[PDB]
């Protein structure tokens, strides 16, 4: 029942600071240390440091001593990490983990909080259909899709038929160009089932609180 | 600081024995731990203190070593073990991690299923045009695509991305997008996506006519 | 002395935390003892006891299930020695230390090897405590 619930994704401007939180539950908060970890896109993991909730005592990786400040609120079982003087180098996924005191290894992780450092404002995506130009009789299967273009920041989530269709789906990594991301998602179904059986992609861009459906129809 | 060195990538087939080495720049006694991180997920502890199996982790996973040389062993390995594996030490400060070892699961060669898509009328009414070409469920990973418009290669305006190896069928898929203005798009007729993969001696070709 | 009890309890964990052919880099240095004997001696000592009780020993207890009870026993004895003074004579007239800060930072940099090093030098710690009291 151990759980580490982190605060939400944050789009923040260069030079500003941001304070992340980690709410613990399912165990006695003061019996374990809270550690923070950084994973930059590209996946290298870096340890930032730990804080003992009972006393507030901290141990920082020298590399983050001028960047991060760890604190705890014993009364609310919440740990915090404040990052200051943000630069694009601080854009990453930050996670809190629980450590048995003296055993610096991590069986439990928070869900992670994505920090994006940029001067740019959120831009919701335009969603376009991907449907075959022609010659639909030469195959038992047909591949359809959605092009989710021009958004910022990451992430977007794509589902098919409200989540009920998950087999045969490929959602590709987004690519960045001129400050905007674009990604595609496809789904492959038996050609005898489309268009009689509908195929609709559901696109969510949480940063702009947008939710869009795009029903794929024959051209 | 203690530097941990692990191979960047390894390939193995389901059913075989896989070993990943991790070497520390200085002794960490028995304090070497291993994590598995699958795509889209947070890291999961596999082995702690060189050879102890973390609760909930299958017995196929084991580890050994002390001092500076350690090994993670997966025996037998299986298709959904595709992921990145990290070693981490806790004997010296700061805690440090290896760079990660990406694990690829070998399977029989599989040709890509290729599909090309014209720009939508919705997008066109916007002044922009994106043509998409998909190459799904192939193996091995090396592949290339070439866009041809009325027979001429178009190298500009192309961006591709490849999915992480599938945990079930061990294949990869790639999407290639060709971006061009509406005017550009409407000035040509034949759009072709050509795909080169070891499964065929000649390119796989898919086209449409505007 | 009431230090015999503390020294007895430590004899029981000494072997476990003792480490081999290390170029004997001392964590509890002369500067610390110098601080214990100086103007802010009371504060340096109270801080070191706090550090052992709250940061070192709880981590030391988790190194091996078999050493846990003995580490905890040593801790109780330390808490007692504390109260003994903390609520009695002129041995703790106080309610910072450069040397202590240096010890915490060195300890942090040593990470888990630091837990073993701090525990194995606990005999040196009691000696510094004794040196403190033998000066009042």
């Amino acid at each position: 029942q151990v759980n580490l619930l982190q605060s939400g994704a944050a789009l923040v401007k260069p030079g500003a600071s941001v304070k992340l939180s980690c709410k613990a539950s399912g165990y006695t908060f003061t019996d374990f240390y809270i550690h923070w970890v950084k994973q930059s896109h590209g996946k290298s993991l870096e340890w930032i440091g730990y804080i003992n909730p009972n006393s507030g005592y901290t141990n920082y990786n020298e590399k983050f001593k001028n960047k991060a400040t760890l604190t705890v609120d014993k009364s609310t079982s919440t740990g915090y990490m404040e990052l200051s003087r943000l630069t694009s180098e601080d854009s990453a996924n930050y996670s809190c983990t629980r450590g048995v005191p003296g055993n610096n290894w991590f069986p439990y992780w928070g869900q992670g909080t994505l920090v994006t450092v940029s001067s740019a404002e959120t831009t919701a995506p335009s969603v376009y259909p991907l449907a075959p130009g022609t010659a639909l009789k030469s195959n038992s299967m047909v591949t359809l899709g959605c092009l989710v273009k021009g958004y910022f920041p990451e992430p977007v989530t794509v589902t098919w038929n409200s989540g009920a269709l998950s087999s045969g789906v490929h959602t590709f990594p987004a690519v960045l160009q001129s400050g905007l991301y674009t990604l595609t998602s496809s789904v492959t179904v038996p050609s005898s089932t489309w268009p009689s059986q509908t195929v609709t992609c559901n696109v969510a861009h949480p940063a702009s609180s947008t939710k869009v459906d795009k029903k794929i129809v024959p051209r | 600081d203690t530097v941990l060195t692990q191979p960047p990538a390894l390939t193995v087939s389901p059913g075989e024995k896989l070993t990943i080495s991790c070497k520390a720049s200085e002794s960490v006694t028995s304090r070497m731990h291993w994590y598995q991180q699958k795509p889209g997920q947070q890291p999961k502890l596999l082995i702690y203190k060189a050879s102890n199996l973390a609760s909930g982790v299958p017995a196929r996973f084991s580890g050994s070593g002390s001092g500076t040389d350690f090994t993670l062993t997966i025996d037998p390995v299986e298709a959904d073990d595709t992921a990145i594996y990290f070693c981490q030490q806790s004997w010296n400060g700061p805690l440090t991690f290896g760079a990660g070892t990406k694990l690829e699961l070998k399977r029989a060669d599989a040709a890509p299923t290729v599909s090309i898509f014209p720009p939508s009328t919705e997008q066109l009414a916007t002044g922009g045009a994106s043509v998409v070409c998909l190459m799904n469920n192939f193996y091995p990973r090396d592949i290339s695509v070439k866009w041809k418009i009325d027979g001429t290669e178009r190298r500009d305006g192309v961006l591709d991305s490849v999915t992480d190896q599938d945990s079930k069928d061990s294949t990869y898929s790639m999407s290639s997008t060709l971006s061009l203005t509406k005017a550009d798009y409407e000035s040509h007729n034949l759009y072709t996506c050509e795909v080169v993969h070891k499964t065929s001696s000649s390119p796989v070709v898919k086209s449409f006519n505007r | 002395n009431m230090l015999r009890d503390l020294r007895d309890a430590f004899s029981r964990v000494k072997t476990f935390f003792q480490m081999k052919d290390q170029l004997d880099n001392l964590l509890l240095k002369e500067s610390l003892l110098e601080d214990f004997k100086g103007y802010l001696g009371c504060q340096a000592l109270s801080e070191m006891i706090q550090f052992y009780l709250e940061e070192v020993m709880p981590q030391a207890e988790n190194q091996d299930p078999d050493i846990k009870a003995h580490v905890n026993s040593l801790g109780e004895n330390l808490k007692t020695l504390r109260l003994r003074l903390r609520r009695c004579h002129r041995f703790l007239p106080c309610e910072k230390s450069k040397a202590v800060e240096q010890v915490k930072n060195a300890f942090n940099k040593l990470q888990e090897k630091g837990i073993y090093k701090a525990m194995s030098e606990f005999d040196i710690f009691i000696n510094y405590i004794e040196a403190y009291m033998t000066m009042k």
